[PDB]
């Protein structure tokens, strides 16, 4: 259950992450397959290699997700429907891997905002991304 | 745990960079903020409310001085973790009662310190080998 | 997240527990400590003994607690607020303790109720204590 | 693990009355109907959506006897867990990529199974000398 402080904490700091939401993706993705080999088992159609179109275009697409989800972080579970069914239904995605990937794009964000990444910030972030992958996880 | 000469040059070259005194402070604050419950564990260390009160705090900076001075002994022992980490082990696991999962957090915490500190040289091949290296120390003391 | 199919099979099994809800949380904590010492410390004033009394007021407190949470499923966030503030704010629990605690209740209610503890019920109970721990180890 | 003789003594005569057809099957069932993203691995099997299809499962009932015997073989060498779990474990890493965390979800299962078809005779000591051979036969498959 997040707050109102960290929810706009949330809020101002993905305004922030603003246009680079693509690259941030991609590289969050490139980090969760080079540091979690394990994860690649998901994507056997994709080419895994770094600086792919594919993997560009998928963290493209996640990122799309992560800003719609920061829009509607009010009301989240009913907003990602159609990815939670994706995930949980058809996928089966196992939630340590989503965990795997949250605290890679924490380590995005770290690395491409310092002066944004304060200790509330990260906290803000970290439960903000906790609940999206409660809410893709979840099976409704 | 086995590493590249790749993997093992950056990591060593990286790790000469690290400044310890604020690395080690910063690593321990930000766990107990991002997760408020390991306060339990660091209730004689005073003001713990606020994250500027936590980042703030001697103790706080002196243990995680400590802690980082652990993890480089350990990086130092790379292929004898199990060993080096036999006493922090037994104090972890009989006197205080941390859980392991607790020592996974703190590793990605430190992770997440690490990349923040050093920016675009915290590539992604440079951050699966600290990943691989944390998971050793938090394995090594789970045991 | 829970579906209306998994929370009425929640509210049925709970209902059938019934009037043995007391000595059902006594006979969690007391399994609970057992299987997983590490738990004590945060009884350090207790008896911890088997058939204390101390340990079965307890567990007719955590009864209590879990039957309002049943008729307060889609509310319990707003429900369970005096607990979440009790052992997030206060206790600071490990969430492992709260899936600890959960498995030695599933336990508990497998050997007492073996009619009652079919597999979609597992699955329901399951949910349902997951949805208690997520809401008392939250910040508000 | 270390057991004490009582535990020992409670643990193998709990295991004599234990159905091994009927117990490895129901707690394989119970793990792919409670945590549904274990039917990735078992999407071979065939119909596993609703529990009855999950329940009703030749596959899932010779599989759960495989698991079931796979456990009394660490029974029978509880000091030795880890040598006699090895090639389960790279049979469920390296080719099967199995996440730790699900054995410990298939041990709970399991010992929620015992105390359903074992009611008042499970007792807590029984629990607990359970739950610690549960995570040996976890742990010496994670390794
Ligand atoms: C944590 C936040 C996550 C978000 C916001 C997210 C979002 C998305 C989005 C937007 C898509 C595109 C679906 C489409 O284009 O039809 C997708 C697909 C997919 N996701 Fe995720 N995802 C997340 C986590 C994960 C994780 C951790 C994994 C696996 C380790 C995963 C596995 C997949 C797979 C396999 C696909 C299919 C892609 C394809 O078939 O091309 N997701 N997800
Ligand atoms: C994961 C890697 C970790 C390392 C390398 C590490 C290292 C150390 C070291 C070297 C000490 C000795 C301090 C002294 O002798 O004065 C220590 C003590 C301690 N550790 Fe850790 N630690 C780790 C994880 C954790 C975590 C995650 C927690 C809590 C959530 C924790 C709780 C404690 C406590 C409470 C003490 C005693 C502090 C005191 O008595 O003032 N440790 N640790
Ligand atoms: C579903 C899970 C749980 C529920 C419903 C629950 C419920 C309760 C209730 C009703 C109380 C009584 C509050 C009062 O008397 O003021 C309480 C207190 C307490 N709980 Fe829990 N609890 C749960 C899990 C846990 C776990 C797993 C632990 C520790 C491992 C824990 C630690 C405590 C402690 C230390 C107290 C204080 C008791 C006292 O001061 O006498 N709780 N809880
Ligand atoms: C204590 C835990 C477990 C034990 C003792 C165990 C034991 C076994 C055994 C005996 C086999 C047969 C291997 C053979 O005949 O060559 C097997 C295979 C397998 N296991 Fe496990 N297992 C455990 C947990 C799990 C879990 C939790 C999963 C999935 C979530 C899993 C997935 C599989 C799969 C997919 C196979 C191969 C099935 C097939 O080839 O048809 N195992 N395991």
């Amino acid at each position: 259950v997040l707050s109102p402080a960290d929810k706009t904490n949330v809020k101002a700091a993905w305004g922030k992450v603003g246009a680079h939401a693509g690259e941030y993706g991609a590289e969050a993705l490139e980090r969760m397959f080079l540091s979690f080999p394990t994860t690649k088992t998901y994507f056997p159609h994709f080419d895994l290699s770094h600086g792919s179109a594919q993997v560009k275009g998928h963290g493209k697409k996640v990122a799309d997700a992560l800003t719609n989800a920061v829009a509607h972080v009010d009301d989240m579970p009913n907003a990602l429907s159609a990815l939670s069914d994706l995930h949980a239904h058809k996928l089966r995605v196992d939630p340590v891997n989503f965990k795997l990937l949250s605290h890679c794009l924490l380590v995005t964000l770290a690395a491409h905002l310092p002066a944004e990444f304060t200790p509330a910030v990260h906290a803000s972030l970290d439960k903000f991304l906790a609940s999206v992958s409660t809410v893709l996880t979840s099976k409704y | 745990v086995h590493l590249t000469p790749e993997e093992k040059s950056a990591v060593t070259a990286l790790w000469g960079k690290v400044n310890v005194d604020e690395v080690g402070g910063e690593a321990l604050g930000r766990l107990l903020v991002v997760y408020p419950w390991t306060q339990r564990f660091f209730e004689s260390f005073g003001d713990l409310s606020t994250p500027d009160a936590v980042m703030g705090n001697p103790k706080v900076k002196a243990h995680g001085k400590k802690v980082l001075g652990a993890f480089s002994d350990g990086l130092a022992h790379l292929d004898n973790l199990k060993g080096t980490f036999a006493t922090l082990s037994e104090l972890h696991c009989d006197k205080l009662h941390v859980d392991p999962e607790n020592f996974r957090l703190l590793g990605n915490v430190l992770v997440c310190v690490l990349a923040h500190h050093f920016g675009k040289e915290f590539t992604p091949p440079v951050q699966a080998a600290y990943q691989k290296v944390v998971a050793g120390v938090a394995n090594a003391l789970a045991h």
